């Protein structure tokens, strides 16, 4: 079935970091799919889909999710990528990226506009503490969950705007990021072909819903994995994952970036990201 | 560790009626009279369920929620009726319909705010604050109804604090409802995702408790809810007293639910003798594990017998070696494994407390939380869903604001409750 | 040369209370004398307050009862992270403002429950800060393992496990009472179906007075803290040594008070009589501590040992020629004056680390592997500021437990 792609994104040492100490390269390199770690002890193995070097900048990581973004809408079903690392590894540089080096984000509406009778709809929204804020429009909580007659949850009064130019999409997310500059960002987006819809969502990752969705999530893929290597699914116990479940259950490419400091200090926060994403 | 209690709902208000006749004597405080106290210890932690305002008068600290007059107008006017101060009055001279959605989406939603008022009031009271515990029924409005949206906002406001809640679930063998699974199967799909702590109560195995463990003949309402009433006191009040080794709503919770669906347990009496022929007086300790370990004897519909057990509280409360207490624990663990997980060595959690219930020399709450609980949602489930398919009385709910999406996700959410204990049960 | 005490969770204040007891009793210090030397620390009032109504009431100081008006939880990681964090502050300030009090202390004896809330969590970070700002000093905690079988808490070794895996490189000498391994010696040997923890507790403050009290106090063959982790530990790991203790017959049925060395030293290598479920099914001795008190002769020790010596029964590590500490006090042990033991004018007090304890620990971390495995109550830790990390990691650690305790004896 379809399995997550795991990447593994190495960003390299900041100005102070690399001052502090050289520790850069502290996990070797096996393999462009494979990583393995040796801090100065513990040995270990990340099996992952596919790794960039710490030299390699978002311009080259955001290349390989650029074909799978645009095939999206090609695909006819949702689309997910999620960034999960450690704070200040790369991941707000992977989504967002900066005003010269465009992240991933950046570069899916320009390529989604460049290709676009399509409809497309904006959607932008984070959520603190188990509850859903509109990042779109600055007025402003509790926000409410629709759920259709046959069971399948859908986020309600989200604000969903159509989007005439391929800027314009940015910069409508690029408002709610802005009030964001901690919690789990997710831009939602839905491509109208004339109908084949396909929706494209940019989760970046990041209180008793962390500690609980990052388990339930381990608790989905071990269960998930099960089922589909081998002959219950913890979806319902958590309402991120069950929001998704159209996706994660339904036929879906679910891309996973892991980002994360080679630093030798960070080996014992870069082994609790890896493993959330994949394990040998 | 100071606790509110709820009476939502008619049923709720007199079972609260009725437990607070049972606290007051297990703590020596009579109506407008105060510490009458036989002994020194019930006053050590009074202030769990009471409040000091005057000084003679400690005031319980319990919540009447109602949309019927008639109901709270009755339990006011009774006996222990004067002991509960006029803002903890909160009725709603609205229809007062035996409809969830009329209790919970139009009527009920109104008085939503003249709650949420209160339960502040009773919250930042004094010292600290270990939950909130909710009585009611599945097979009315305000209590189904209203009771479970109240609790819905608090478990908002204070996501800290436990919610212990006494169900009353609908009788299986004859329903005191037509609407009943209706209201049940809507109420659980909240509950089940809010509270902490749910301790299911049955009406036909209240009766059976109360005519084959019981020789009475007439088993009114205040009788049946008597013997609710000593249950809940085991746990709460038993838990606010010293003891060898004393126990408390987290201790408990933190060993009785497995998983975050929440789990529901069941609760056993041990010392349930006749009074007068019956009264030989054997209790010193294997006769409470033959009971409360016994199919008979579970305040629940479902008997034990019917599936594996996931957790164990035992809740003793009298003078006691702890080693004629976990010895026999153990015993059943080991002759009966069959029922009994395979997963978790020891289910069991010993409690022994010191103080027992006034009159009572011996006694221990029982509290089991058994996957054969399957064997009630189950039942719910099926009277729903047969009734469901034509949408018998859906123009009372749907004509009171209600969505036909509401239907699916109560019936999808406590359906897939029954299948998660069938996960573990096997 | 002395020695406070830290007296944590609900168990551990009421193994205090009978240990205190005790204490003073063999001391003529009556409920109003002098001050102390230990802290009572729990997260229940009720449980601290028994001790501050109770008897001895007015023999402690607010100072040294600290309690948590919160609650205690029966989880590690609430009492660990959550709440205990909190708490630590003003329990260091205790056992730093005693410690400077004092003269020239040698170390803090540590009491807790293994399976508990604070017994376990509490004690945990308690130790951490402890063993860095009082590193150079001795670190010996009195723990109650959780009964093989006789289990209280459901979660119990999920506490247990997390709370070694932060001591093991923290502790000197962890002793280990087993609570079953009680019940079975009060029904053999005392023969009473009415053992109340009071009673459990008075054994333990029996042999914890001949530990502590009477190593203060002087003899013909005097032991200090120093000389236990030194003799008892062979290496940086806070093995854990078994707790035994020779006079415990019952003053009621049995009658045989006049019990020569010869026989008092030999019913301590009996599996019947150890407080501890780790029956020498394969566990050789590595390393004992005699600990006589009362009317005894050098030679006849010197003598008992010996016969012991050339026994084979009690085969040793291969490694180990001699591991006997012989330890000869004047004062003898003191009966509670209504409880239920004969009162003989001599005791052999026994610890010894022996490769036993591997049985006790696989029992105990199968446990915690099985439920681990469906996670289980894991949902109650991780909620508190915890996670598969920690839990994993401890599981990790045991392990080498497992194997330390394998590597260090079974091969020559
Ligand atoms: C002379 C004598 O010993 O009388 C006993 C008695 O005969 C028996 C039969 C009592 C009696 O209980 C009942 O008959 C009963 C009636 C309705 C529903 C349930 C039970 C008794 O009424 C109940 C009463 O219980 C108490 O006093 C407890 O403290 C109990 N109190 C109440 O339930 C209560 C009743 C009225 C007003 C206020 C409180 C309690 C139990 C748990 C937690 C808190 C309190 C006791 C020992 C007796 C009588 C008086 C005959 C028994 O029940 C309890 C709960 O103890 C029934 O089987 C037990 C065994 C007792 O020996
Ligand atoms: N010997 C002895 N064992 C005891 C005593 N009290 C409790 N225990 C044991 O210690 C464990 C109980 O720990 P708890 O009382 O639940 O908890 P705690 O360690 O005090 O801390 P919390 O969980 O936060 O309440 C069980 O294994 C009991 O068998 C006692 O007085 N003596
Ligand atoms: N044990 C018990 N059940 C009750 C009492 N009153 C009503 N019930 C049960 O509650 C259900 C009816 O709901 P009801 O309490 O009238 O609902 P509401 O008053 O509209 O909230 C039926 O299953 C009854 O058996 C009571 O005093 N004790
Ligand atoms: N691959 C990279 N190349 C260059 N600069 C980077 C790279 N990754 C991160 N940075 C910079 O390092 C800092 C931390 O990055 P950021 O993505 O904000 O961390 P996070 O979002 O993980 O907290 C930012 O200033 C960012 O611009
Ligand atoms: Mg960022
Ligand atoms: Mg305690």
């Amino acid at each position: 079935s379809e399995k997550v792609k795991v990447y593994l994104r190495i960003r390299p040492f900041l100005t102070s970091e690399l001052d502090r100490q050289e520790d850069q390269g502290c996990v070797c390199i096996e393999n462009t799919e494979t990583l393995v770690l040796q801090a100065p002890q513990a040995t270990h193995k990340f099996t992952f889909s596919q790794i960039f070097g710490p030299e390699v900048g978002q311009v080259a990581f955001f290349n390989l999710t650029m074909k799978e973004m645009v095939k999206d809408v090609l695909k006819g079903q949702n689309w997910l990528i999620y960034t999960y690392g450690v704070t200040n590894s790369g991941k707000t540089y992977t989504i967002q990226g900066t005003s010269k080096d465009a992240g991933i984000l950046p570069q899916s509406l320009a390529l989604i506009f460049n290709s676009l009778r399509f409809s497309v709809w904006i959607s932008f929204f984070e959520i603190y503490n188990e509850l859903l804020y509109d990042l779109l429009e600055p007025p402003s909580q509790t926000l409410r969950l629709c759920e259709d007659q046959n069971g399948n949850p859908y986020v309600k009064d989200l604000n969903w705007i159509h989007v005439r130019d391929v800027e314009e999409a940015w910069k409508l997310l690029k408002v709610g990021r802005k009030n964001q500059s901690r919690s789990h960002s997710i831009f939602s987006i839905r491509i109208l072909h004339l109908p084949k819809i396909s929706e494209l969502s940019l989760c970046d990752l990041a209180a008793g819903n962390i500690n609980t969705s990052l388990h339930t999530l381990g608790r989905c893929i071990a269960a998930l994995r099960q089922n589909q290597q081998n002959r219950l699914i913890p979806f319902r116990d958590s309402k991120l994952t069950r929001v998704f479940q159209g996706f994660f259950t339904g036929r879906g490419r679910s891309c996973m970036i892991v980002n994360v400091n080679p630093c030798a200090s960070t080996y014992d926060e870069t082994l609790h990201a890896a493993k959330f994403s994949a394990l040998a | 560790r100071e606790i509110v209690h709820i009476q939502a709902g008619q049923c709720g208000n007199q079972i609260g009626a009725k437990f607070w006749e049972v606290i007051s004597d297990e703590h020596g405080i009579d109506p407008t009279g105060s510490y009458h106290g036989d002994s020194d210890l019930q006053l050590e932690r009074i202030n769990v369920y009471y409040n000091e305002a005057a000084g003679n008068k400690y005031v319980p600290r319990a919540i009447l929620v109602d949309l019927e007059p008639g109901t709270m107008d009755s339990v006011r006017s009774g006996p222990f009726g004067q002991i509960f101060r006029p803002d903890n009055f909160v009725f709603g001279q609205s229809g007062a319909g035996n409809n969830w959605a009329k209790g919970h989406y139009t009527e009920g939603a109104e008085l939503v705010d003249s709650v949420l008022d209160v339960v502040r009031k009773e919250s930042e009271s004094c010292d600290c604050l270990q939950g909130f515990q909710l009585t009611h029924s599945l097979g009315g409005g305000t209590g189904s109804g209203m009771g479970t949206l109240l609790i819905s906002k608090i478990r908002e406001e204070y996501p800290d604090r436990i919610m212990n809640t006494f169900s009353v679930v609908p009788s299986p063998k004859v329903s005191d409802t037509v609407v009943e699974p209706y209201n049940a199967t809507l109420s659980v799909h909240q509950l089940v995702e809010n509270t902490d702590e749910t301790y299911c109560i049955d009406n036909e195995a209240l009766y059976d408790i109360c005519f084959r463990t019981l020789k009475l003949t007439t088993p009114t309402y205040g009788d049946l809810n008597h013997l609710v009433s000593a249950t809940m006191s085991g746990v709460t009040t038993c838990l606010r007293f010293p003891g060898q080794l004393n126990a408390d709503l987290r201790k408990l919770a933190v060993n009785m639910v497995p998983f975050p669906r929440l789990h529901f347990f069941m609760p056993g009496f041990a010392p349930l003798t006749s009074r007068g022929s019956q009264q030989y007086r054997a209790l010193t300790v294997p006769e409470l594990t033959q009971q409360m370990f016994d199919a008979k004897n579970m305040m629940a519909a479902c008997d034990p017998r019917h599936g594996r057990y996931l957790t164990v509280a035992a809740v003793f409360r009298g003078r006691m070696s702890m080693k004629e207490v976990d010895e026999q624990m153990l015993n059943v663990q080991n002759k009966n494994s069959s029922y009994f997980v395979e997963w978790i060595p020891n289910n069991v959690k010993t409690a022994v407390c010191d103080i027992p219930p006034r009159g009572l020399k011996m006694s221990a709450t029982f509290i089991g939380n058994s996957t054969a609980i399957q064997e009630l949602f189950k039942r719910i489930s099926e009277q729903f869903t047969a009734m469901f398919r034509r949408k018998a009385f859906l123009h009372w709910y749907t004509g009171e604001g209600m969505d036909e999406m509401e239907f699916t996700e109560a019936e999808s959410n406590m359906n897939d409750l029954v299948s998660e204990y069938q996960q573990y049960q096997d | 040369r002395e020695c406070i005490s830290i007296h944590v969770g609900q168990a551990g204040v009421q193994i205090g209370n009978a240990c205190w007891e005790l204490y003073c009793l063999e001391h003529g210090i009556q409920p109003d004398g002098h001050v102390p030397r230990a802290v009572f620390v729990d997260l229940e009032p009720t449980v601290i307050d028994e001790v501050r109504t109770g008897t001895y009431r007015q023999l402690f100081h607010p100072e040294q009862l600290i309690t948590g008006k919160e609650d205690a939880a029966n989880n590690y990681a609430r009492g660990h992270y959550t709440i205990g964090k909190e708490i630590i502050d003003l329990v260091l300030d205790r056992i730093r403002k005693l410690a400077d009090q004092c003269t020239g202390l040698q170390g803090f004896s540590v009491f807790h429950s293994f399976g508990g809330g604070t017994g376990s969590g509490f004690t945990s970070l308690l130790m951490e800060r402890l063993s860095v700002d009082y590193g150079k000093k001795s670190k010996l905690e009195f723990s109650i393992y959780p009964a093989p079988q006789v289990s209280t808490a459901v979660v119990e070794p999920y506490n247990s496990i997390l709370t070694t895996h932060t001591t093991l490189e923290h502790s000197d000498c962890a002793f280990m009472v087993d609570n079953e391994a009680i019940y079975d010696i009060c029904r053999r040997n005392l023969d009473i179906e009415r053992p109340t923890y009071t009673n459990l507790n008075r054994l333990i403050g029996q042999i914890v007075s001949s530990i502590t009290a009477s190593l203060r106090f002087d003899g013909a063959l005097n032991v200090d803290l120093t000389e236990f982790q030194t003799n008892l530990v062979p290496y940086p790991r806070g093995h854990f040594p078994l707790a035994t203790y020779a006079p415990v017959i019952s003053a009621e049925k049995a009658y045989h008070e006049q019990l020569s060395v010869a026989e008092i030293t030999n019913a301590c290598f009996e599996p019947a009589n150890q407080m501890v479920k780790c029956d020498p099914r394969h566990g050789k001795y590595m390393a004992c501590c005699l600990l006589y008190r009362g009317d005894v002769v050098p030679k006849d020790v010197n003598a008992a040992i010996a016969t012991i010596k050339t026994k084979r029964t009690i085969q040793f590590v291969d490694w180990c020629p001699t591991g006997f500490k012989v330890g000869i006090n004047y004062e003898p042990p003191t009966v509670v004056p209504g409880g239920d033991l004969a009162k003989v004018q001599r005791a052999v007090c026994m610890l010894s680390n022996t490769t036993a304890i591997a049985e006790a620990w696989a029992r105990l971390d199968h446990k915690f592997d099985l439920m681990y495995a469906k996670r289980a109550f894991v949902h109650w830790y991780v909620g508190e500021g915890m996670e598969e990390g920690e839990f994993s990691e401890a599981r990790e650690d045991m392990a080498a437990l497992e194997k330390d305790y394998e590597e260090v004896g079974v091969d020559s």
